[PDB]
């Protein structure tokens, strides 16, 4: 599981440099699902930072929107995982200088964040970025 | 401590428990220890019987009865209670045979006897049967089953269980034994060593081991271990208990 | 004030029957929990299983039973009272079939057995069978029914009910689900029951720790959901 | 006084049986119910409110008919009410079989009073924790009776027992008139339910039955909703 | 009547006429002497009808009780025992002959007969009623071993047809039931179907 | 009073004992001692007769119930007598219906069943009589001691009653001869047992002892002062 994902990180990264969203989203969904069931510590963090990184580098916001709304709608999520996701989106939304992308992304970060989490200070950073906007 | 609530069996507790059946639990745990194991093609029984006085003859207070031809009877608790429960169970089996014309399944006999022992648990003019008993049988077209029924009235299915002052102790050392595969020949040895290790020698010494079993090895018929196999089991015990 | 909590037949001041509430608390003493959910044409019963050791036979420790070929039953509390009450319920259903020539409706079965428990709690010759009942079935022109009976002889139909140690929280979760006014299809009913149990227990159980029974209009027989189908249902819930 | 509040066969040195009074106290803690006798008929109602809407309100009914023209409501224990209904049905039908004529409601009340006071005769059996309201129409006259756990039975132009029964009785005696009509009787009954309903009666939150020259009939949910809207 | 039931490898086939009379007058010509006692155990009734139906409901209750307590369908032996005890306990007042046919997973297709007076026995062909005193030679001459479902059907058709045309207490239609692991098949012979 | 748990047989102690049964058990410790021995083919019951005053006869402690089976009582006169009539009725019923003597083991089993009902059910007081049963059947002599706890034991010997521990330890010293002894030898062993029970100032006189002997061909015959005379002539002198 952590072995599958850690020998997959080279494989899934060399697969990601092709874009090809559907299949990788499906496999990452399956592995994240099993790790949510099994309550694993580091593989969940690696896999979710992996999917978020892949969406952000591959330059789709609907796909990361789907990732956010799935594992918000999906259950048994580690709170630190959601926190790392939203804080990564924060550090993936403050450096971008695209106005429509930035506004849509802060809209998503607003509607995902019911149930504020210890990282809500880092989310306060992004809401002050929204304050600038 | 529940004073004012445990003078009768029809009175609940503020926590919601009948203390008469709990006191019967206590009495059973203050009684002798009996183990049973179901083999691949039958079930075996083992009784740890304390010889309170050598004046007692061997075979006195025989504890491994047989309710039916294919059904045995192991029991721990009060010997008078054991005999009364055995008698009502035997009458139940005889009535089942008279009305339905074939051998009584172990699960059905256990259900009937559990209902009857419950009928003595919830009344006020009577007292719950403070004794825990074993039901074992082997049917060629049904299989092998084992059941422990305590004065609480719960008849649950146990592969092989123990009752007495070494309940948890016998659980610990019967868990290490693998069970489901070997037959009575390779199970009597384990039963003998288990019974001879659970007993305490410094306190409550002077015990003898009696055994009984049912299965195709005696054509689905419950009987005590034959004297030859009995002494062989004792020899395996003394070798294994070192 | 107090001291009237000794006899089932004694009325306390303010007309409060203590011993009956004592029995209701004794229902919880089993340490288990159970819930029943009903759909448009299905009724799902699920209950928890606790095994102290592998040494027991899991096939005989089922906590849900079958009253008649189309009427299933689940219950909790003291297991001896449980089996006595299911024996009495089966006796009553068979007597009803003998006398009236057609299968006992769930509501009438609950009514008669609740009358029996009332007679138990009305006279001081009986300990009032401190185990709660939930009965399920299908009836023509009315559809599926889920009924609950208690040692006091109080019976009522439920769109969804619960019992055991976690009664109040399970009922609150059930209300939270039913206030959304959704159709509750058969798989949806089963999943609502499993989610209720898992959340009120906070265990996210392995599929081997639950027994499930279901009765539907297309399958009027009370089918005890086997290991294969409960695995399908609840691991699908897991992935769903 | 405490040593005598424990059995039903011992007289208190000053008064009477205390277990009967405690059964009455159990009755007064039950669901409020109001019965009103109009000029042309009778109406009796009760509140079916219970938490956990999961409960099936149609599953059980607090207002049941005994025969084609006799209905009853209670206040107090549920299962005891069911048992009383069963015994009343058996007694009324025995009277019908013996006499081949619909049972007069006065005799029904007398017989049900006798059967409930039978449970008060000896110890070991508690008296019913339920009081009965009997509605009936016969000989061109609407009859309304109350049956007691003590076996006492009396008549009532309009009464209300259960929770907050004193306020309901004051309301009724400040509302009822001898020339009341059936529809106005239902209006007064629903208002009496309202003044202590505590939570905005719905069509199913209350249960009302009516009896008249055309026998007794429990009102369907639609008519209950219509009457609730009319009162508003 | 003529209730002949014969077992075959896989189950038992049971047939009967449809004649019930009060004197010389045929009261009902649509009588069924095959009353389903359970899912895969049936019965054949001869003698006074009321007694047969009453004991049928009684044993229906009893083996329903047993099947629901064991969570397992009853054996034919247990059922036949119930009919035996019921018949004997009322044998001074019971005028009824019962054939207990059926199939169970324990052994298979079994035919148990309890004639007048209550012999609990089993055999190949169980013929009963006032019409069972005619085809006895006919079956003994036509008895062979191992009739398939078709061959069992023809055995029933011809045997009950001779009973039909030869005896005046057998009339109406011919009702058949086939009990096996697949389940129970119930068929009716009328018109040109009966030989 | 923490001993409110010993007022009826139908309540358990918090430690899981029925103190009423234990008091019934101790009740037979009050009666006079009685010891029994059995040979290859002969079983003896020897008891110590007691008298209210020396101006009146000694209380009989050996009772004849049937030609092959005999009993000895130690405890309440009423309970023992009732048990004796019950024994006689059952032995006769066996002789009438089976034409065979009642087996010793079967007789003692029915004794246990009869005396368990008072122990289990409210009503009749527990049978507080210690019974020594000596008879003959297919596998030879039997000695059965039925303790008032509704329990019985197959014993080589037993002394029940007052100061019976002295006889118990005497027999514990002297197993090694019981099996192979003839009539006179076993009789003298039993007499030495009672003499061990009896204190120094008293001795086994003719009026003091009662002897009952059964065997394969010799019926259960009870001896008295003149009849015990030949058996005590072979008796030795007390080792004082």
């Amino acid at each position: 599981y952590s072995a599958t994902v850690d020998q997959r990180l080279p494989e899934c990264a060399k697969l990601a440099k092709e874009g090809r969203l559907q299949e990788v989203i499906e496999t990452l969904l399956s592995l994240e699902k099993q790790t949510r069931t099994a309550s694993d510590m580091v593989s969940t963090s690696r896999i979710l930072v992996a999917v978020v990184k892949m969406c952000y580098e591959a330059k789709e916001w609907d796909l990361l929107n789907e990732n956010i709304m799935l594992l918000s709608k999906r259950r048994s999520q580690l709170k630190q995982a959601v926190a790392k996701m939203v804080q990564q989106c924060c550090t993936y939304v403050e450096e971008i200088t695209d106005l429509p992308i930035k506004l849509r992304l802060i809209d998503t970060l607003r509607m995902v964040t019911e149930g504020k989490i210890y990282v809500e200070i880092e989310r306060a950073r992004l809401t002050k970025t929204l304050a600038t906007i | 401590i529940g004073t004012g609530y445990d003078l009768s069996a029809s009175t609940f507790s503020p926590d919601g428990r009948v203390f008469q059946v709990e006191y019967a639990m206590k009495a059973v745990e203050n009684s002798s220890t009996a183990i049973g194991i179901r083999c691949k093609d039958g079930v075996v029984f083992g009784v740890e019987k304390l010889v309170l006085s050598k004046l007692y003859e061997e075979g006195s207070n025989k504890r491994l009865f047989n309710v039916d031809r294919h059904v045995g009877m192991a029991v721990a608790g009060l010997l008078a209670d054991a005999r009364s429960l055995a008698d009502i169970a035997r009458e139940e089996a005889s009535n089942f045979r008279s009305n339905f014309g074939y051998n009584i399944p172990l699960k059905h006999l256990a259900d009937r006897v559990a209902m009857y022992v419950h009928a003595y648990t919830l009344y006020s003019a009577v007292r719950p049967f403070g004794c825990s008993f074993m039901l074992g049988s082997y049917s060629v077209n049904d299989g092998a089953q084992l059941y422990m029924i305590d004065p609480s009235g719960v008849s649950y299915g146990y592969w092989g269980c123990a009752i007495g002052k070494a309940r948890q102790a016998a659980k610990t050392e019967i868990e290490k034994l693998q069970m489901k595969e070997m037959t009575c020949r390779d199970i009597v040895k384990e039963v003998a060593k288990i019974i001879y290790i659970v007993h305490d020698e410094v306190k409550d010494k002077a015990f003898e081991l009696e055994l009984s079993w049912v299965g195709e090895l005696t054509n689905g018929r419950h009987e005590i271990v034959p004297k030859d196999i009995r002494e062989e089991a004792e020899k395996y015990a003394k070798e294994s208990l070192k | 004030s107090a001291g009237f909590d000794r006899h089932i037949t004694i009325f306390s001041p303010e007309g409060r029957l203590y011993q009956v509430e004592y029995a209701f608390k004794a229902i919880n003493q089993g340490g288990l929990t159970s819930v029943a959910v009903r759909g448009k044409d299905c009724a799902v019963i699920v209950t928890q299983k606790k095994v102290p050791d592998k040494l027991l036979d899991s096939s005989t420790v089922t906590h849900l039973f079958k009253i008649t070929e189309n009427i299933g039953c689940v219950m909790t509390g003291m297991t001896a009272d449980s089996r006595s009450q299911v024996q009495r319920a089966r006796y009553e259903a068979a007597n009803w079939k003998y006398k009236y020539g057609y299968e006992i409706p769930v509501d009438m079965l609950c009514k008669r057995i609740a009358d029996i428990s009332q007679v138990y709690t009305q006279n001081a010759e009986m300990r009032p069978l401190g185990c709660c009942m939930i009965l399920i079935g299908i009836d023509e022109e009315q559809g599926p029914q889920v009924y609950k009976c208690d040692p006091a002889g109080y019976y009522c139909g439920f769109k969804a009910t619960a019992a055991g140690v976690k009664q109040t929280e399970s009922t609150s979760f059930l209300e939270k689900k039913v206030k959304k006014k959704f159709d509750w299809t058969f798989e949806q009913t089963v999943e609502t029951a499993i989610t209720c149990l898992s959340t009120v227990l906070s265990i996210d159980f392995k599929p081997s720790e639950i027994e499930v029974g279901v009765v539907t209009v297309e399958n009027p027989k009370f089918r005890i959901l086997t290991e294969a189908e409960i695995d399908a249902h609840l691991v699908a819930l897991a992935e769903r | 006084e405490r040593g005598y509040s424990f059995s039903l066969t011992t007289f208190s040195p000053s008064g009477k049986l205390v277990q009967i009074e405690y059964a009455l106290a159990a009755v007064a803690g039950g669901a409020p119910s109001v019965g009103i006798k109009a000029a042309n008929g009778v109406v009796l109602a009760t509140e079916k409110k219970q938490k956990s809407i999961l409960y099936d309100e149609r599953s059980v009914h607090k207002v049941e008919p005994i025969t084609k023209h006799i209905g009853l409501v209670y206040s107090g224990m549920g299962p005891d009410y069911r048992v009383l209904v069963h015994r009343a049905r058996k007694l009324a039908q025995q009277y019908y079989l013996v006499y081949q004529e619909p049972i007069p409601t006065a005799q029904l009340v007398q017989r049900v009073a006798s059967v409930m006071q039978e449970y008060t005769q000896s110890g070991g059996v508690r008296p019913f924790g339920v009081s009965l309201l009997i509605c009936g129409w016969n000989e061109g006259r609407p009859y309304l009776f109350q049956s007691d756990p003590s076996g006492a039975y009396f008549a009532w132009k309009a009464t209300a027992m259960g929770k907050n029964y004193v306020n309901g009785k004051t309301f009724l005696e400040k509302r009822y008139n001898e020339d009341l009509e059936l529809e106005d009787a239902i209006h007064t009954a629903i208002l009496t339910l309202k003044e202590s309903f505590e939570g905005q009666m719905t069509e199913d939150n209350i249960e009302v039955g009516i009896c008249n020259e055309a026998g007794f009939r429990r009102l369907t949910p639609t008519e209950v909703k219509d009457y609730l809207a009319a009162i508003a | 009547t003529t209730i002949m039931a014969v077992q075959f490898d896989g189950g038992v086939v049971l047939g009967a006429d449809s004649r019930t009379t009060t004197g010389s007058y045929i009261a009902n010509r649509v009588t069924d002497k095959l009353t389903p006692i359970h899912d895969r155990i049936f019965c054949c009734r001869s003698g006074s009808a009321a007694d047969t139906q009453a004991v049928a409901d009684a044993v229906t209750y009893q083996l329903g009780f047993h099947s629901i307590e064991l969570n397992e369908p009853p054996l034919v032996h247990t059922a036949a025992s119930l009919f035996k005890e019921m018949c004997y306990r009322y044998r001074e007042d019971l005028m009824a002959g019962i054939i207990i046919a059926g199939w169970d997973p324990q052994e298979g297709g079994q035919v148990y007969s309890v004639p007048m007076g209550g012999m609990m026995v089993r055999q190949s062909f169980a013929i009963g009623g006032s019409g069972s005193s005619y085809i006895y030679g006919y079956v003994d001459a036509t008895y062979r071993e191992g009739m398939t479902k078709e061959e069992c059907l023809q055995f029933t058709a011809n045997a009950l047809a001779l009973a039909m045309e030869r005896d005046g207490s057998s009339g109406g239609v011919i009702r058949l039931a086939a009990i096996a692991e697949s389940g129970v098949e119930r068929q009716v012979l009328l018109g040109d179907q009966i030989p | 009073f923490r001993n409110q748990y010993d007022n009826d047989v139908t309540v358990w102690s918090p430690q899981g004992r029925i103190h009423q049964i234990e008091y019934a058990m101790e009740a037979v410790k009050q009666g006079s001692a009685t010891v029994g021995l059995k040979s290859k083919t002969h079983a003896v019951l020897v008891a110590l007769k007691r008298a209210q005053s020396e101006l009146a006869a000694h209380q009989k402690k050996i009772l004849h119930v049937d030609n092959h089976i005999g009993i000895s009582i130690a405890g309440l006169t009423a309970d023992a007598r009732l048990l004796c009539n019950f024994m006689r009725q059952e032995c006769l019923d066996s002789r009438f219906v089976f034409d065979r003597p009642l087996p010793v083991s079967r007789l003692v089993s029915l004794i246990g069943s009869k005396t368990q009902i008072p122990t289990q059910r409210y009503g009749r007081r527990p049978y507080g009589v210690g019974l020594l049963i000596a008879g003959y059947d297919d596998m030879g002599p039997h000695i059965f001691q039925t303790c008032p706890s509704a329990n019985y034991f197959d014993c080589r010997a037993m002394s029940i009653g007052a100061r019976s521990q002295s006889a118990r330890t005497y027999l514990e010293r002297h197993m090694s001869e019981f099996m192979e002894c003839n009539l006179n030898e076993l009789v003298k062993h039993g007499l030495r047992a009672l003499r061990e029970t009896l204190p120094a100032e008293q001795d086994l006189t003719t009026k003091n002892v009662s002897i009952g002997i059964v065997g394969k061909d010799l019926e259960f015959t009870i001896y008295d002062d003149d009849d015990v005379s030949p058996f005590l002539e072979g008796l030795e002198e007390r080792p004082q």
